[PDB]
């Protein structure tokens, strides 16, 4: 609940800054808004690729760290050291 | 164009669906 709520708020914010303006050059609009043009399943899938260090996801560092801590706690509970 | 804009981004979806 908390993770997806903060993710949704930050995604709305990122949307706002994405379509503020590109007066310098507007050729990058397609790549900048392909995120918001992808359907929700792929949206969450690519928002959730901060595992490992590929780091192509637009997820911010604090939101990444929250799940990185929750996953370690869950693995400790599951008994995977 | 219009098709992908008329697709609501993840933030518009109700929170339980996002969960």
């Amino acid at each position: 609940d908390d993770f997806v709520a903060k993710l949704q708020d930050n995604q709305r914010f990122r949307y706002n800054e994405v379509m503020q303006a590109l007066n310098m050059s507007a050729a990058l609009t397609a790549r900048k808004t392909k995120e918001f043009r992808s359907p929700p399943q792929e949206q969450i899938n690519m928002l959730l690729n901060f595992k490992d260090d590929k780091s192509e996801c637009p997820c911010p560092e604090e939101i990444r760290d929250q799940l990185l801590d929750f996953h370690e706690d869950l693995m400790t509970h599951c008994g995977i050291e | 164009v219009v098709a992908c804009f008329r697709m609501a981004p993840l933030y518009n979806l109700p929170r339980h669906r996002a969960v």
